[PDB]
RNA sequence: GGGGCUCUCGCUUCUGGCGCCAAGCGCCCGGCCGCGCGCCGGCCGGGCGCGACCCGCUCCGGGGACAGUGCCAGGUGGGG
RNA sequence: GCCCUCGGCCGAUCGAAAGGGAGUCGGGUUCAGAUCCCCGAAUCCGGAGUGGCGGAGAUGGGCGCCGCGAGGCGUCCAGUG
């Protein structure tokens, strides 16, 4: 009603050869740097390829709510960091002083944390439950752990993330950490994770043994194939009947 | 929903480049200037064509540090002696030495200062 | 020079920026200064066209 | 009406012109006086989205387990 | 200082005292120098924040009034020749 009349649409039509066309996104068309380039064909590799089962087990891992509940009894064992172990010294020193002296006190469970450590805890039948990272990049530390449990018994379980270890264990990455002996309050809890990971993974340590990974081809490539065996489906079915 | 490429081409990103805040001097102290005016001044002409531009041109020859500039001349011979300069005209002899040709003020005589330099 | 062939010095639009491309084609004969030469899948055939 | 069904899933050919840095629409966020009853009277600025469809794993295309490369074996080798 | 936006000489650098390359001429002067010194006429490039001076932009019409008229006051509209 009280629009200025001088206000009109001024459209641009973008078709060919005609105005020039818009700014677009064009980020799946862009001249990458090497290192993304090489980061990218890696994760394609490992899809096209025929990935060993040792390998391809570790992309089997937790789901997001086993996760949760595993880290959240975790967090109750977390390693203490250097200030309040300086803060366990001190008052160790002065208690000492005056006047208990030793005072064991039972010394607290804790969380077990690094290949090395967690393998040999397997081997001696004392690790109750081992926690796997996904994505240990130089993927030999821990191919072998998945069997390693398997045949000592321990229930194992693979989770993404071993940034989430190092965070559990206040550092930057953790490879694997391990459960030893549990506070009584924490002990059904830690039974209602062992069923279900001894469900999951060592229950099911046949068939995860030949579960090879991989061996997908492209879009491009699945589409086209798919287009042919849609292309003659098509006069098969009046074909027959 | 806004991270948007209109370019195909990857630029390397601008970072922030801090400044040097070094936590000592490399050296104590700096040098001092060692092409000082009486450096730069070392004797002057008294030939007998430096004489001729002293009364003819209202000009002082002088003999100088070959690597002072005609700036660096026209400073020198302002302060030393206490008198300006209109113009300094440089070159280098074939003897390696640098002669400056330094014409006076109009309101200043080249004759009386060269009476007092003592290059009379 | 060095050629026995006239080459064509062709002025499209950049169908991206505003901007002037400059080619530098081998001249099919017949074609003339002030032509006007389509090249794509949807160009017909004519003398110069690709 | 119309869906399994096909091309389109398209905007440029008579001229020696021009063509970019968004119009428009929608949703908001500030300041102003102020109907002074709130989507509510109107004025200066700023942002986002659609305009410019969604999704995806190789930039696009052409070769391809060949070519090629490394090592050895036989032939040729007054080019040396 | 940071952020947004824009930004391909898409290649460092070197390579000509005969190529490209703004703008100095006349007279006088020395034993030996002059388009370089002196005299007199110019000229190119660069600089001026507080802006150095002018000139241009840019300074006209409409309506109400005062005023014999000329000329004045108020308001409105123009004005990148
Ligand atoms: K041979
Ligand atoms: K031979
Ligand atoms: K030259
Ligand atoms: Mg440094
Ligand atoms: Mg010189
Ligand atoms: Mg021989
Ligand atoms: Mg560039
Ligand atoms: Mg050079
Ligand atoms: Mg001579």
């Amino acid at each position: 009603k009280v629009v200025n009349p001088l206000f009109e649409k001024r459209p641009k039509n973008f078709g060919i050869g005609q105005d020039i066309q818009p700014k677009r996104d064009l980020t799946r068309f862009v001249k990458w740097p090497r290192y993304i380039r090489l980061q990218r064909q890696r994760a394609i590799l490992y899809k096209r390829l025929k990935v060993p089962p040792a390998i391809n087990q570790f992309t089997q891992a937790l789901d997001r709510q086993t996760a949760t509940q595993l880290l959240k009894l975790a967090h109750k064992y977390r390693p203490e960091t250097k200030q309040e172990k300086k803060q366990r010294l001190l008052a160790r020193a002065e208690k000492k002083a005056a006047g208990k002296g030793d005072v064991p006190t039972k010394r607290p469970p804790v969380l077990r944390a690094g290949v090395n450590t967690v393998t040999t805890l397997v081997e001696n039948k004392k690790a109750q439950l081992v926690v796997i990272a996904h994505d240990v990049d130089p993927i030999e530390l821990v191919v072998f752990l998945p069997a390693l449990c398997r045949k000592m018994g321990v229930p194992y379980c693979i989770i993404k993330g071993k940034a989430r270890l190092g965070r559990l264990v206040h550092r930057k990455t953790c490879t694997t950490v391990a459960f030893t002996q549990v506070n009584s309050e924490d002990k059904g809890a830690l039974a209602k994770l062992v069923e279900a990971i001894r469900t999951n993974y060592n229950d099911r340590y046949d068939e995860i043994r030949r579960h090879w990974g991989g061996n997908v081809l492209g879009p491009k490539s699945v589409a086209r194939i798919a287009k042919l065996e849609k292309a003659k489906a098509k006069e098969l079915a009046t074909k027959l009947g | 929903k806004k991270k948007i490429r209109t370019s195909p081409t990857f630029r390397r990103p601008k970072t922030l480049r801090l400044r040097r805040q070094p936590k000592y001097p490399r050296k104590s102290a700096p040098r001092r200037n060692k092409l000082d005016h009486y450096a730069i001044i070392k004797f002057p002409l008294t030939t007998e064509s430096a004489m001729k531009k002293i009364e003819d041109n209202n000009t002082l020859v002088f003999i100088v540090d070959v690597k002072a500039n005609k700036h660096q001349i026209k400073q020198a011979v302002k302060k030393l002696y206490d008198i300006d300069v209109a113009k300094v005209n440089t070159l280098i002899r074939p003897d390696g030495e640098k002669k400056a040709y330094v014409r006076l003020a109009p309101d200043y005589d080249a004759l009386d200062v060269a009476n007092k330099i003592g290059i009379i | 020079p060095g050629r026995g062939a006239p080459l064509a010095k062709v002025v499209f639009r950049d169908p991206y920026r505003f901007k002037k491309r400059t080619e530098l084609f081998i001249a099919a004969e017949g074609i003339h200064t002030g032509q006007f030469v389509y090249c794509g899948k949807k160009a017909q055939l004519n003398i110069g066209n690709v």
